[PDB]
C-alpha cells in the first residue's frame, strides 16, 4: 500500500498522485 | 535526484499537497 | 475533547490523528 | 462538506471520525 | 484498532488538537 | 510521563486528555 | 531571531522548538 | 495572553520562552 | 498536480517536499 | 516574489521547483 | 539544558521560525 | 552541513541562525 511504497520504501511525488481521488 | 521517505503525518501532508481539491485516501492497512 | 477550527492541511493532520491505522478519506467540495 | 464546515465554522473530532476508513 | 506513537512536535500537535482552549502542559522530563 | 506513555509506548487520544489543563 | 506571527497550532510548534526538553505550558484565554 | 498576542499582533521567541517549564 | 494556496510555514513545507535532497532557498520580500 | 504569490494568489509545484538548489 | 535533533521537515520548520523574513537556505547536500 | 549539525548531531536555535540569509 502507500506505506510500503512511500514510507518503508521511497516514492516520487508523481507516485503519490496514485492515491488521489 | 533520489527520493526520501514520507511517513505518518508527513505522508498525508504530502498527499494533501499533491492532491488538494481532488481529495485523496490514506489507507495504511491496504 | 473540544471543538476545533481546522482549515487546509490542519484538517488533514486532525484526520490522521483521529483515525490512526484506520486511515481516512479527504474529500473537499469541488 | 466536512472540509468546508471545519474551516468556516467548527467541527468535532467525533464528526471527523466519520471519515475514517 | 491499536494506537500509534506520537513523539516530539507530533505529540504537542496532538495535545493541541485534544485540549484546544483548555490548554495543556508538555513536560517531557516528568 | 507523557513521553513514556505516548511516544515510547502508545496511547489513545483519551489518554492524551490527561495532559490537558 | 525575528518576531513571528503565530496562530493556532503554529504557536504550539514554536513553543516546542523554543523550550525543547524543558517543555512548556499552552494556555489560551477562555 | 501570549496565545492571543502572537496571533493578533506579533511576538518574539524570547516572549515565548517565558512559557517554558 | 494541483495549484496550492500556501502561506507562512506551509510554503516551507511545500518547498521541502518538492525539492527533496536538492534543498531550496526561502526568500520572502522584505 | 514566490512567497507572496503563493499566499495572496495561488502557485504551482512547478513554480516552487524553481527555488530548489 | 541540552538540545534535540531536528530533521527533515522539522528542520526547515525551525529555520522558518528562526529566520523568518530574513529567509534561509536548506542545503542538505552541503 | 546543516543536516550533520542539527539532525545527525544536535544544535541550538542560535546555531540554526547560521543558515539564515
Ligand atoms: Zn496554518
Ligand atoms: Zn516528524
Amino acid at each position: 500500500g502507500i506505506v510500503e511504497q512511500c514510507c518503508t520504501s521511497i516514492c516520487s511525488l508523481y507516485q503519490l498522485e496514485n492515491y488521489c481521488n | 535526484f533520489v527520493n526520501q521517505h514520507l511517513c505518518g503525518s508527513h505522508l498525508v501532508e504530502a498527499l494533501y499537497l499533491v492532491c488538494g481539491e481532488r481529495g485523496f485516501f490514506y489507507t495504511p492497512k491496504t
